[PDB]
RNA sequence: CGCGACCUCAGAUCAGACGUGGCGACCCGCUGAAUUUAAGCAUAUUAGUCAGCGGAGGAAAAGAAACUAACCAGGAUUCCCUCAGUAACGGCGAGUGAACAGGGAAGAGCCCAGCGCCGAAUCCCCGCCCCGCGGCGGGGCGCGGGAAAUGUGGCGUACGGAAGACCCACUCCCCGGCGCCGGGGGGCCCAAGUCCUUCUGAUCGAGGCCCAGCCCGUGGACGGUGUGAGGCCGGUAGCGGCCCCCGGCGCGCCGGGCCCGGGUCUUCCCGGAGUCGGGUUGCUUGGGAAUGCAGCCCAAAGCGGGUGGUAAACUCCAUCUAAGGCUAAAUACCGGCACGAGACCGAUAGUCAACAAGUACCGUAAGGGAAAGUUGAAAAGAACUUUGAAGAGAGAGUUCAAGAGGGCGUGAAACCGUUAAGAGGUAAACGGGUGGGGUCCGCGCAGUCCGCCCGGAGGAUUCAACCCGGCGGCGCGGUCCGGCCGUGCCGGCGGGGCGGAUCUCCCGCUCCCGUCGGCGGGGGACCGCCCCCCGGCCGGCGACCGGCCGCCGCCGGGCGCAUUUCCA
RNA sequence: AAGGAGUCUAACACGUGCGCGAGUCGGGGGCUACGAAAGCCGCCGUGGCGCAAUGAAGGUGAAGGCCGGCGGCGCGCCGCCGGCCGAGGUGGGAUCCCGAGGCCUUCCAGUCCGCCGAGGGCGCACCACCGGCCCGUCUCGCCCGCCGCGCCGGGGAGGUGG
RNA sequence: AAUGCGAGUGCCUAGUGGGCCACUUUUGGUAAGCAGAACUGGCGCUGCGGGAUGAACCGAACGCCGGGUUAAGGCGCCCGA
RNA sequence: CGCUGGCAGUCGGCAGAGCGAGAAAGAGAGUGGCGCGGACGCUACGCCGCGACGAGUAGGAGGGCCGCUGCGGUGAGCCUUGAAGCCUAGGGCGCGGGCCCGGGUGGAGCCGCCGCAGGUGCAGAUCUUGGUGGUAGUAGCAAAUAUUCAAACGAGAACUUUGAAGGCCGAAGUGGAGAAGGGUUCCAUGUGAACAGCA
RNA sequence: CGACUCUUAGCGGUGGAUCACUCGGCUCGUGCGUCGAUGAAGAACGCAGCUAGCUGCGAGAAUUAAUGUGAAUUGCAGGUUGAUCAUCGACACUUCGAACGCACUUGCGGCCCCGGGUUCCUCCCGGGGCUACGCCUGUCUGAGCGUCGCU
């Protein structure tokens, strides 16, 4: 509050009186009488530089960078090591672009969703969410953030025929539409590699929303896939290629440590 | 997950409305489960507890196979006094040990004109939900 | 005290500007309120277009914009008189009218007259009594295909 | 003299109404500083801001041009972006500082006076009759009363309007009741474990619940319950149910009103005065030979008047119509009622106030204004014995725990008491270097294992090599067969979608006689790119492979009967 | 013992990271539990900044050279129509290009793959300089245009201010 | 010519703008641990060995250590010699 | 700090184990006269090798696996078979900021890593609030002449009560009544916790 | 040896830090957006079986009626044809206060109607209803050497 610490009437006693020249509370037969009113050092009082509502809370990000981050988060979800290093239990998942059929959207009971997650061998991630359900540490428990858990697999659908109601009671499961993909849910915590389960109608609209490198995006106005700074990134195969290896000097891998100087005299 | 924008998930608000609830709301709060014999008969899972109900403790020090009549339903400390759950003081006077209604299960209801209507309302609204599911 | 090199800046923060600070934290709240009011109005006028009355073809003054064309406030009385529409009946069938406008030219006048004719050809008029049709109104086969238009009526394109 | 009008003015505890005062976050009308900055200070700046005064509403105010402009012109007001820190003002210093155009949110227009025409055609009140009757209304009577010609009502208002005649065209607009047809508030209720073992003082903990992967899940938000609960309970989800009340959206009927328009000619009519404007003075503005406002003086006109951002004269243009009035929406809201939420604070913090807080207390007064949360799961809050006058103890008892005993969770430091150890005449304390004594630790007190080989005592269902089956790796299988891809390249009696400032049969509308020319609108052709079918090579399958074949490796099962192999 | 003092907003400069790139940016508006988030609009790019400067302003507004023919001046110049070449040079300059000759195994010729190298070149960025072009201003001057022949308009050479 | 050393260049930028002391030169003053200059080195900003003590003097500048040797100073005892 | 040093060559029965040496460059190709074996490495933001150097106020920069609080992710993290906090003659690590274990106390939540955010670190400000010392059992309980004996009540008597004295105020009183102001202080009984600066 | 003093540790005091809790704040957002002469806001005084404060209420005084709900309230006593809670639309609502008969002592009235008193005869007592200012329309009673008309 902007009136906090300033609702009192107080003026400094000045020099003399063997007191430290701070403003003091006016008169009265109470405890608050010459007790120190203004300033950050005093009990009660006003804090140094009070926080204001017109702080810049919000940041704006360029649309091309938001789309670029969406592409980087999506391309990292089809790689084994990157989704393993996010911790998702996908050792028995049959294919990493996990694409299912279009009758999954017609699910209306969560038993069908649980059975589908078991047949896709994805139920061990929901088990890890269940094992990771615990209480928070600190002041967040008294600020309506009492219980925490792990973000589970993300299910991506094209049209909603009941799939959000069928899947929304499972802890960890989140639902995103294809045309409304969120970076905050595709890469939780800023780290790429979340486990994703697609449907085929979901999977067949990515080339329409983002395009390939020769065909532009059809549902966006003018967006192309970004260009690669480095086409072949496997520098091991680059370096031990005969094209590079012949144009090198001999390796000087002999270690020449210091010599103890004996006196020749 | 709660989607109603007029229902609160605030911890302090829920604790305030629980601890400052009026007496007719405390009656619904202080409900007790029915036994599995009465559950299959009435198709009713839980009822608000009354003064003349026979009831059986399932949790705490006084849990067992013993069944006691409720002495009183003291809704101010959110607790009931049952017939034989009691404690000697220093001087020798016995006082009733209070048990919460959620840790005690009803074995015999006191059937009034209103509590039959409550069981019938609960049974009809359960069968409407069963018909909606089926 | 000035530094080595920089601008001479004149910040207008010498009054009590912190009292009159307008924050925009209710901007996503007013967008939803405007959208709900817009949809409530669109449901209130059910076969009438959601944008409202038709706006005329209007040139812009003031030479930076004299090549562009625009939606004006209303059709002029000369335009309605050439088109054959009464000025107190035009507002009842969704034609925007203002009497302040003049017609200096001929080409814009006849363009707005053609604009009125093409809208009058597209107007599907319901009977005043639903149980009994009238003379100057649409037949029953068009009222069942009559829908609500979204966006401005006959949008103005350069 | 008296009587009767009218005018002007009184008095009524006359009949019926209205105002006062409060709150005041947001709004309107005044009044109005000085701190401060200018490194002084006086103009300026602070600032038309704080303080002061009056008046409202759910918004207020503004608002349908005496406008912007100078264009191929826009067209009420309010708000947002931009114009723009710009034009401009300024001891031209410090500093101050708009508007138009443009894009949006919203969008709604209207009425008088005058001038005229209609028999004042208009309005209010009292008495009676019936109805409505909880926002005092409707029709019917009254030789009932007033207001009003010093002007009420209808038509009519700057977008022109009125009247007559000529033509064309209207049979349906509004309100009030009667009765009937499908959002808001309130009340009640609706899934599934207290299932078996086990820790605890208490479990909501842990383990399990087979092939319905314990049960429900459109319900795994939250809270309570003796720690940490989707399944104990209230709840939550659900275009879930049931029961009342209010309102909207409509239909039929009754009693009323209203007795209506458009177009072309003809004849008429048309505007707001101590106001505009001018001088001067003072404040104000970015407004600068005066932007706005106000006092005083002067004081209008009607092809008039105002504006056209440099004073003035002449001459053209352009644009409105001042001095009367109403009007929703978009916009504002630190007060009030009811709610929801939080990368906020966590009892010296956060409101002064988590608590009998604007309270205790102080000042004559205006005013000033605190401190103050926590036993336990449950008072089970310590019966009884004994000393003392008692406060206080000692036993006993409760509790998981009194090492939780009514300001009682945890219980730090400063300071103090006692015990133990060590020491002591250069105040104490300190840095470096040792020594001594303690306190505990190494769970020390016969002291590291590891690999290979040799020797000696043993024990296995055992090695190599072959056979069968499975799997994996590699393959320049120089170039095996088949697929897939290409930010690869050429072709086609190929089919298609986007784009183009590359071109051109019907169609709307337009100038001139169904003929004849420009332009709004779909094809059609051309070009570019992409997608899908066809053939060719190239290149990849190391972000992207299948079957046979060849080699190698590993596993399992046989056969190996022990100079092999392994084990201690 | 506890609390206790370079914070937040706006503006500017410079450096650094990212994306796109002569463009870039939806911040305002609109569409469609967390979510008041995210997504989308392109005839919503209005508008801001950048792509053009200079002058107080009216205004103006960023290479030329050679040749042929014609006209004038007395072989050169000016004006006038057609062709061809064409965005400057000097010095330094990372890097890159050529290569006289050569880098051994018994001995010489002898082709390919590399590696070095005397000397010679195209020269990035950047710096110094000399030229060139645009706007203001000054001086000296001679010409060209037509719808209005003029107190009209346009040009040249040499300094100088931005 | 000798000797030695890799240089050149562009942005942004804090703190400071009270100083003081010494050999030599030197102004005013009888003089001053006074006032005011030039040059270089210090103190300020800096510990260490010595001058008993010590801002400036002499020597010498500093990461934590072991061995050896020195500078300026010293070597009766304090107190190493 | 510099060498803008070295290492992708771990090139293995599809093998041949090297680039320290005074002297620009190739352990180059072709053309004619048994035993199935071989340490470590390489978080390339990593590892390794040579030299030289190390003062610091005001000030500037870098690195913190230093520390506090909250958020997004992540540890199939820890926890009533005992979390946070606090105490400790215990064992240690780090140059340091600090941190990890052991014992005790306590009774319900807490932490590591990758990023994000800030009301984020105290010895001072005659700092603010709260608490506690030395002084110190010290200064002091000294204005207005004065108390003594016996008895009663009581657990307890210098101070209460009663009686007997000796005294003072000495009618402008230390007497008897009112106004202002106070508001139950008046009266009766009981108590001796706190107050009545001894009781 | 002991006293006194210093250091460290154990235990006990003084003190209430730290931590963990939170029916409280702060901030943002939404919907509504409602006071009063029919007496507001505010204040005063009273009201409970035992009641000081807070809260609630107004002589019907920790509430009456009605409706919903359905067996309690509770610190101790006492006593389903509906205890208690909630809703609240009926009724009631002391004194001051714009505060209203005049004043602010809680004082003085005036008019009218009732009941005792009396037997309409005024006293006296008690009860009820009126008695403020400004202002609008109408009514009634008036004023004027204001302007007139007529006897
Ligand atoms: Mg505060
Ligand atoms: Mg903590
Ligand atoms: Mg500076
Ligand atoms: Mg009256
Ligand atoms: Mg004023
Ligand atoms: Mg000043
Ligand atoms: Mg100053
Ligand atoms: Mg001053
Ligand atoms: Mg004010
Ligand atoms: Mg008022
Ligand atoms: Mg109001
Ligand atoms: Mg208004
Ligand atoms: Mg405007
Ligand atoms: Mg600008
Ligand atoms: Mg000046
Ligand atoms: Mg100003
Ligand atoms: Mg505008
Ligand atoms: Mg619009
Ligand atoms: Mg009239
Ligand atoms: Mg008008
Ligand atoms: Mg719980
Ligand atoms: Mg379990
Ligand atoms: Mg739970
Ligand atoms: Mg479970
Ligand atoms: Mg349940
Ligand atoms: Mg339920
Ligand atoms: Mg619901
Ligand atoms: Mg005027
Ligand atoms: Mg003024
Ligand atoms: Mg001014
Ligand atoms: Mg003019
Ligand atoms: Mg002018
Ligand atoms: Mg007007
Ligand atoms: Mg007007
Ligand atoms: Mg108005
Ligand atoms: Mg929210
Ligand atoms: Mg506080
Ligand atoms: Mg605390
Ligand atoms: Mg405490
Ligand atoms: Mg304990
Ligand atoms: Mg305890
Ligand atoms: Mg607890
Ligand atoms: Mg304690
Ligand atoms: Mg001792
Ligand atoms: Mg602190
Ligand atoms: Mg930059
Ligand atoms: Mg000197
Ligand atoms: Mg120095
Ligand atoms: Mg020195
Ligand atoms: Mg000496
Ligand atoms: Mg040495
Ligand atoms: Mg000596
Ligand atoms: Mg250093
Ligand atoms: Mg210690
Ligand atoms: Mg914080
Ligand atoms: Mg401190
Ligand atoms: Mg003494
Ligand atoms: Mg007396
Ligand atoms: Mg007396
Ligand atoms: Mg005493
Ligand atoms: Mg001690
Ligand atoms: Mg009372
Ligand atoms: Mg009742
Ligand atoms: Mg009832
Ligand atoms: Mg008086």
């Amino acid at each position: 509050s902007e009136l906090a610490g300033h609702q009192t009437s107080a003026e400094s006693w000045g020099t003399g009186r063997a007191v430290a020249r701070i403003p003091r509370v006016r008169g009265g037969g109470t405890h608050r009488s010459g007790q120190g009113a203004f300033g950050n050092m005093c009990r009660g009082g006003r804090m140094f530089a009070p926080t204001k509502t017109w702080r810049r809370w919000h940041r704006r990000v360029n649309t091309t960078q938001k789309r670029y981050a969406i592409c980087s988060a999506l391309a990292a979800s089809a790689l084994p090591a990157l989704v393993m290093s996010k911790g998702h239990r996908i050792e028995e998942v049959p294919e990493l672009p996990l694409v299912v059929e279009d009758k999954v959207e017609g699910y209306k009971k969560t038993k069908e969703a649980v059975l589908l997650l078991k047949k896709l061998k994805a139920w061990n991630d929901i088990k890890k969410v269940y094992a990771s359900q615990r209480m928070r540490a600190g002041k967040g428990k008294m600020r309506n953030r009492r219980r925490i858990q792990r973000r589970g697999p993300c299910v991506i659908y094209n049209e909603d025929n009941g799939i959000v109601k069928a899947f929304r009671n499972i802890p960890g499961i989140t639902l995103l539409n294809v045309t409304k993909l969120n970076i905050l849910k595709l890469a939780p915590g800023g780290h790429v590699g979340r486990f994703c389960i697609w449907t085929e109608s979901a999977f067949r609209k990515l080339d329409d929303l983002y395009g390939t490198w020769r065909k532009a995006a059809s549902l966006k106005s003018n967006y192309n896939l970004p260009m690669h700074k480095m086409l072949n990134t496997d520098l091991s195969r680059i370096l031990k290629s005969p094209e590079i290896q012949r144009a090198l000097r001999a390796p000087r891998k002999k270690i020449h440590r210091r010599v103890l100087k004996k006196n020749p005299l | 997950m709660k989607f109603n924008p007029f229902v609160t998930s605030d911890r302090s608000k829920n604790r305030k409305r629980h601890f400052n609830a009026p007496s007719h709301i405390r009656r619904k709060i202080m409900s007790s489960p029915l036994s599995k014999e009465l559950r299959q008969k009435y198709n009713v899972r839980s009822m608000p507890i009354r003064k003349d109900d026979e009831v059986q403790v399932v949790r705490g020090h006084y849990k067992g196979q013993q069944i006691g009549k409720v002495v009183q339903v003291y809704r101010k400390k959110y607790v009931i006094y049952i017939e034989r759950v009691q404690r000697e003081k220093a001087n020798g006077t016995t006082v009733h040990v209070g048990i919460h209604p959620s840790k005690v299960v009803i074995t015999r209801l006191k059937l009034d004109k209103d509590r039959k209507k409550i069981l019938e309302r609960k049974a009809k609204s359960r069968q409407v939900g069963k018909e909606k599911g089926k | 005290a000035p530094s080595r090199n920089g601008m001479i800046l004149k910040p207008h923060f010498h009054k009590d500007w912190q009292r009159r600070v307008a924050t925009w934290f209710n901007q996503p709240a007013r967008k939803i309120r405007r959208r709900k009011a817009r949809q409530a109005r669109a449901r209130r006028i059910a076969p009438r277009p959601a944008a409202g009355p038709i706006r005329p073809i209007v040139r812009c003054p003031t030479v930076r914009y004299h090549t562009k064309v625009r939606a004006g406030r209303g059709f002029s009385l000369e335009e309605l008189r050439v088109a054959g529409i009464h000025k107190k009946v035009a507002r009842t069938i969704g034609i925007s009218v203002d009497p302040r406008r003049r017609n200096k030219s001929t080409e814009s006048l006849q363009a707005n007259v053609q604009r009125l004719k093409e809208y009058r050809s597209k107007l599907v008029l319901f009977p005043r009594k639903p149980s009994a049709p009238k003379k100057g109104d649409s037949s029953a086969e068009e009222l069942k295909l009559a829908t609500q238009l979204t966006g401005p009526v006959m949008p103005i394109r350069n």
